[PDB]
């Protein structure tokens, strides 16, 4: 049988052995031969008495097959080696006679591609082509102030931007542009323009070594690193304040059996220890310093740390290296706001760039400051600020005084208005858990169709933190990662919707924003139009006791009466509707 | 005029119990229920949700008499991203817009083996590899939150809008768009290499003296300041006769 | 049941043929991974005819315990977590390549290979005969190839 | 070497042909429409066989709808898909309730070793002259050779699709030859 | 002045950022190639313009390819070399200069081993 190509199973001498009118086989022929032995005739035969089949192709009638195949290899090798030695000597003769002057005319200049990252605006057809798809009656039928279009979108997520996510969704491999964008996002490559170790260099450099990097080399140097540190993968503690799900810190309450050694502490801290414990502590000033000594008596309460090993070890985290500073968010903002707000701020500018609006104030050449809405929202909001105000404050760690305000689901939309938009539009922040983004579009549509706004930012954001991971695990909503490894599943293949062996969802983090407008205004401003929002409904379900149970309420978007459907309603026919207009 | 166009073009089905909200939505642009090509399912990889959702879409399509042998092509984007809760539908919506404008439908590459229970839903197809179509006309986006939140958005291919304007208005549009795409590309590459895509505003487009005047004048608009080069409200263009 | 049916092997082409004709196949892999489960998913999705069913299990034909466990799994009922099958064919094509090991060099690798290619093929056949005789299956023999 | 690998929990089961049938058709349908597969390519016939081996009512409706709704005036490719589409529905109706068959229609290859003028040894698989089907491969096998002595494809796939369900009545066996 | 504003298309003052790659290569020819004598005023100016046409190919090519400008000799008929470059890469007729390519262009404008370019490309600290 002949394997794949060249070296495998001595393929080079197959043509040689075949010249005796022996047959060699492809794998597809030898497969067909062997399935011949599962045909019912040969099966019936096997059951009468054992069946020996020779599929040898007559190769048994070649005497001294070892010697004969050795001879064929040696008759190819001598012929290849000769011609190589004659080719090497005509290449040397040619070198000597022509030097390297008549050999320099042969060498040609190659063009290595540079990433040229397009914004992938929609391709507008000629009017004739785009008049075909719609019926003629449409023209002048629609009120374009009541037609919602999506004009721009973005997202910050496990695969970076919407451009990079889309490459990995549709083609499961980065382009040149995709690699470069993912390398820039993750912080593997920074741009340099100036003198670099003497001579001047304009281009990408490795952000650590400051070594120049060509666009062609970015796939060779960083793709393995990019694919490792993006997407659904083992929870990296560096991204979650040293959260390690294998070592999850809790505290057990214990009663002191026998007294402790006295420790030093300030006056105020000792007075606080006294207030708490009452008689079960002794505080005594040390006159030398003025610093007091705290002594925990018998029957005092302590808290001893203990680690729990948790079984959710994988999440859809934002690519390691992602940093709001790369997009140009100042340190004064990064130190103030919850990490979720930084995903929203980037998603919002990156959506405005997708909509061809580099300076948001441009909007106010066309619409009042009261007509730009923010109809976007979250499920749980700034859960790092909740941790801060419930846990870190308890443990008397140093937390910002204003942590409360960073926690609120409506605070991301506040920072967006305060930093970028400066509208006085409607601000309708939905909370829909896993349906927040579709509720956002529902509200933002209802807001434009009511006249209260002409543009709305819509979409949704959520972060992944320690407390939420754990609580989704106690609700058994998320996939148990130990059970997944029992079943031999790698992280990447743990989110498997619609499959037999699906066993809970993969938690992720990030934001997605769309910009929607009236069509009338989109055409006026001349912004790209990526689609029309034809409908956006919400629905509850019914009487039950399970909050996480999904139901069939949204089925009401397809409600129609079908008692009397003998003759089609004229109201559905567009020619009629255009006539009555 | 607008109210008439609204009465006959847009909201012809709001009062009619014989027309679904999902049917009227497509019918507006002359699409039928069969033109809905792709459903971007919530599709969390949970037992309850993924069956429930398939059964829901199937029953919608069956009651609106979608053609037998014409299933919606389910798109489970969470095989790649996981489930970000609040942001879930926003990611779906972005990938729906990227499906419409390319006609590429991404496949669920973790669809090893489609649940046998989902075969009873003949109006849904679960691809495992990316299809390059000739075009997608509309995309459904279905989310199901905790606390009985269910949502559905329909998004229609943006070419169905341009057939509702004149050739002069469309060509004006296309000229403006090309101008804006070039300026946006310029801004993008400059902001990328110099880490300045995001630029916080220092000031409102109005000073604090004009703030109340700009709020109270509905026809107040901004204009390039000759000095600073920035778009600001200008006292002269607030409560203006012009 | 087919062993040794990895990518670019005779076994892989036998497997496409079996699925194409509606067989229920248990293919065993010695390199269980995502690359492999993606390979086999793509085969089944191309070729698997109506009523076919490919089960892909990790396996080390060199292990006595794996051999017993695999046949016990194929024949255990779905209640006990088996397939509740009854083999019609066994195609034990699992090998490891020995090169330039002439008689003086026969060591661990060759004694291990001899276990895969002979001893444990006799043990799979043994196990299949014990499971079929447990359930008094006298008229549905498994064609060893 | 004797370290266990097997565990029932790592068993992966593939059994959803019902769903992959539709995807196989739709991939072909858009492959043809984008001129990736032409009317000469054997891959069109191989993919037909695999669609026929997954035939059920739900697939026949899926094909009927897509092929009926194809507009052949948009391109030559759209006419080619519609002609083949109709052929495939005729086959898939006929082989509904028939057992699925293994039928390899890949072009049989032989070895070619070539040494160039610079003495580079390259091995390719080339199509055999005599043998362009498996029927002919089995005839070549039955005739043996001198040493063993002891003392519609590639031109039009759309017609080659129409011939797939037809169980060819063997006049005289290859064993007689 | 003798060194005009470089980014001036049809007399409309502009900026390198808001010029297309075609417009930049035509302007280089207009300012660095003498029609009367029918040749480049300095060989280093021709090299500056070839470098820029190579950079165009690098930006707008999708794969590794041979350059259409193999020897800068071919620029001694500049109109043809420009038509040959922008017909292979007609995207470059419409796109404005990338910001990476602006920086590259202003960095070739400061090469000490070439005749200074006969134009002011940018108003910054280095304008004097």
């Amino acid at each position: 049988t002949r394997g794949t190509g060249l070296m495998s199973a001595n393929n080079i001498i197959a043509e040689g052995i075949e010249k005796m009118g022996v047959r060699t086989f492809s794998q597809k022929e030898m497969a067909f031969n062997l399935l011949g032995l599962l045909t019912p005739e040969v099966v019936e035969l096997c059951q009468k008495s054992p069946v020996m089949a020779d599929l040898n192709g007559g190769l048994q009638f070649v005497p001294e097959l070892k010697e004969f195949t050795a001879k064929l290899r040696k008759e190819l090798v001598e012929t290849s080696e000769v011609r190589k030695a004659v080719s090497i000597e005509t290449a040397l003769e040619h070198k000597v006679v022509n030097g390297n002057s008549a050999d320099a005319a042969y060498a040609q200049v190659e063009i290595q591609p540079r990433a040229n990252i397009q914004l992938d605006f929609p391709e507008l057809k000629p009017y004739k082509q785009v008049k075909q798809i719609a019926p003629a009656e449409l023209e002048g039928l629609l009120d374009l102030e009541r037609v919602i279009v999506v004009t721009g979108f973005a997202e910050v997520g496990p695969w970076g931007s919407a451009r990079t996510r889309w490459e990995m969704e549709a083609f499961g491999e980065f382009s040149l542009e995709g690699c470069v964008e993912m390398a820039w996002i993750m912080g593997f490559i920074s741009y340099h323009n100036g003198n670099l170790k003497g001579r001047p260099y304009t281009g990408w450099v490795d952000s650590k070594t400051k070594e120049p990097v060509d666009d062609k080399d970015v796939k060779a140097k960083y793709e393995t690193s990019i694919l490792e540190h993006s997407g659904i993968r083992l929870i990296e503690p560096e991204l979650f304040n040293g959260y390690n799900p294998e070592k999850k810190e809790m505290i057990q309450e214990v009663i002191v059996e026998e007294d402790l050694e006295p420790f030093e502490a300030s006056k105020e801290t000792a007075e606080q220890f006294k207030h708490q414990h009452g008689d079960k502590v002794d505080i005594f000033e040390i006159p030398e310093t003025g610093e007091y000594s705290v002594k925990l008596l018998k029957g005092a309460t302590l808290y001893i740390p203990k680690a729990l090993r948790f079984d959710r070890l994988v999440a859809g985290q934002i690519p390691t290296g992602w940093n709001a500073k790369t997009y140009g968010i100042s340190d004064d903002i990064i130190s103030q706001v919850d990490p979720i707000t930084l995903f929203v701020l980037v998603s919002v500018v990156e959506a405005f760039i997708a909509s061809g609006i580099t300076d948001p104030y441009e909007m106010y050449k066309y619409v009042h400051v009261s007509e730009v809405g923010n109809c976007s929202g979250s499920g749980m909001g700034g859960v790092s600020a909740l941790r801060g105000m419930f846990k870190d404050r308890f443990k008397d760690e140093p937390v910002q005084n204003d942590i409360l305000q960073e926690s609120f689901i409506n605070t991301m939309s506040a920072w967006v208005n305060m930093l970028l938009i400066s509208s006085s539009g409607p601000i309708k922040t939905p909370v829909g858990a896993c349906a927040t983004s579709v509720e956002s579009v529902d509200i933002g549509v209802e807001t434009i169709l009511s006249g209260k706004a002409r543009i709305c930012i819509v979409g949704g954001y959520d972060d992944f933190q320690e407390e939420g991971s754990f609580e989704f695990g106690n609700m058994k909503a998320t996939s148990n990662t130990l059970e997944e490894f029992e079943h031999g599943r790698t992280p990447a293949e743990m989110s498997r919707p619609a499959t037999t062996t699906r066993n809970g969802f993969m938690e992720a983090q990030g934001a997605g924003i769309q910009i929607i407008m009236q069509a009338d205004l989109a055409l006026k401003m001349g912004v790209p139009i990526y689609g029309i929002v034809a409908m956006a409904a919400t629905a509850t379900d019914k009487i039950g006791r399970s909050v996480p149970a999904p139901g069939k309420g949204i089925l009401t978007t397809a409600r129609e009466h079908h008692s009397s459907v003998k003759y089609a309603s004229p109201n559905l026919n567009m020619k009629y509707r255009k006539r009555q207009l | 005029l607008r109210a008439a166009q609204q009465q006959w073009g847009n909201d012809f089905y709001k009062r009619d119990p014989r027309i679904a909200p999902l049917r009227g939505a497509l019918a507006t642009y002359g699409l039928t229920i069969d033109d809905l090509g792709v459903a971007s399912f919530h599709g969390t990889s949970t037992k309850a949700n993924d069956k429930n959702e398939s059964a829901t879409i199937n029953e919608m399509m069956k009651h609106l008499g979608r053609s037998e042998g014409n299933p919606v092509i389910g798109v489970f984007q969470k095989f790649l991203t996981g489930h970000p809760k609040g942001a879930a539908g926003a990611w779906m919506m972005n990938g729906a817009l990227q499906i419409l404008n390319s006609g590429i439908i991404p496949g669920n590459r973790n669809a090893d083996n489609v649940d046998k229970i989902l075969e009873q839903f003949e109006y849904v197809l679960y691809p495992s590899k990316t299809l390059k179509t000739d075009g997608v006309r509309a995309v459904s986006i279905t989310s199901f939150g905790f606390g009985q939140k269910g949502g559905q958005a329909i998004v229609v291919h943006p070419d169905y809008l341009y057939g509702a304007i004149t050739e002069d208005r469309y060509n004006e549009y296309v000229a403006k768009v090309s101008a804006r795409e070039k300026s946006a590309y310029k801004f993008f590459h400059n902001g990328m290499i110099y880490n300045k895509l995001f630029v916080s505003k220092e000031h409102a487009p109005y000073t604090d003296e004009l703030e109340e005047d700009v709020y109270l004048d509905p026809l107040a608009r901004v204009s390039k300041d000759k000095k600073s080069g920035s778009l600001t409200f200008n006292s002269k263009n607030i409560q203006s006769k012009d | 049941l087919i062993t040794g049916a990895g990518k670019g092997s005779i076994g892989a082409e036998v497997l496409q043929g079996l699925l194409q004709g509606g067989a229920k196949v248990v293919v065993t892999t010695s390199r269980f991974s995502k690359q492999v489960t993606d390979y086999y998913q793509s085969i089944y999705a191309k070729y698997g005819a109506k009523g076919s069913t490919l089960i892909v299990v990790p396996f080390n034909q060199g292990s006595k315990q794996d051999v017993e466990a695999l046949i016990e799994f194929i024949y255990d009922t779905e209640k006990n977590g088996g397939l509740g099958w009854d083999l019609d064919a066994i195609i034990p094509f699992a090998a490891i390549p020995e090169q330039g090991i002439e008689l003086e060099h026969i060591d661990s690798k060759s004694e291990f290979a001899h276990r895969i290619m002979l001893t444990n093929i006799l043990r799979m056949m043994g196990c299949v005969k014990k499971q079929k005789s447990a359930r008094g299956i006298e008229t549905r023999p498994a064609q060893v190839i | 070497g004797v370290a266990t690998s097997f565990s029932r929990k790592k068993a992966r089961t593939f059994d959803s042909s019902w769903n992959w049938a539709k995807q196989s058709l739709l991939s072909l349908y858009f492959e043809i429409i984008h001129g990736v597969l032409k009317n000469v390519d054997r891959e069109v016939v191989s993919e037909a066989i695999n669609i026929m081996n997954r035939s059920n009512d739900a697939l026949i409706k899926f094909m009927e709808y897509h092929i009926s709704n194809t507009d052949e005036t948009k391109g030559e490719n759209y006419q080619l898909v519609k002609t083949l589409g109709e052929q495939l529905i005729e086959n898939c109706k006929q082989v509904l309730d028939v057992d699925p068959v293994y039928k390899d229609v890949a072009k049989p290859t032989g070895p070619k070793t070539a040494i160039d003028k610079n003495g580079n040894i390259t091995y390719s698989e080339e199509p055999r002259e005599k043998v362009r089907k498996l029927s002919q491969y089995v005839q070549e096998m039955a005739l043996g050779g001198p040493i063993t002595k002891e003392s519609a494809l590639d031109k039009d796939s759309t017609k080659e699709v129409a011939s797939l369900p037809n169980k060819s009545t063997i006049s005289k066996t290859v064993s007689s030859t | 002045f003798q060194k005009p504003w470089f980014a001036t298309v049809n007399g409309q003052a502009r900026d390198l950022a808001t010029m297309t790659y075609e417009e930049v290569a035509k302007r280089l020819v207009e300012l660095m190639f003498i029609r009367s004598t029918n040749s480049w005023f300095d060989v280093t100016w021709r090299t500056f313009t070839g470098d820029f046409l190579r950079r165009v190919e690098e930006r707008f090519t999708k794969s590794k390819t041979l350059s259409l400008i193999q020897s800068y000799s071919l620029l001694d008929k500049p109109d043809e070399a420009i038509e040959k470059v922008f017909n292979a890469y007609p995207a470059a007729r419409e796109q404005f200069l990338n910001a990476q390519d602006i920086d590259h262009f202003l960095s070739m404008c400061q090469n000490p081993m070439q005749k200074p370019v006969p134009f002011v490309p940018v108003l910054d600290r280095r304008f004097e």
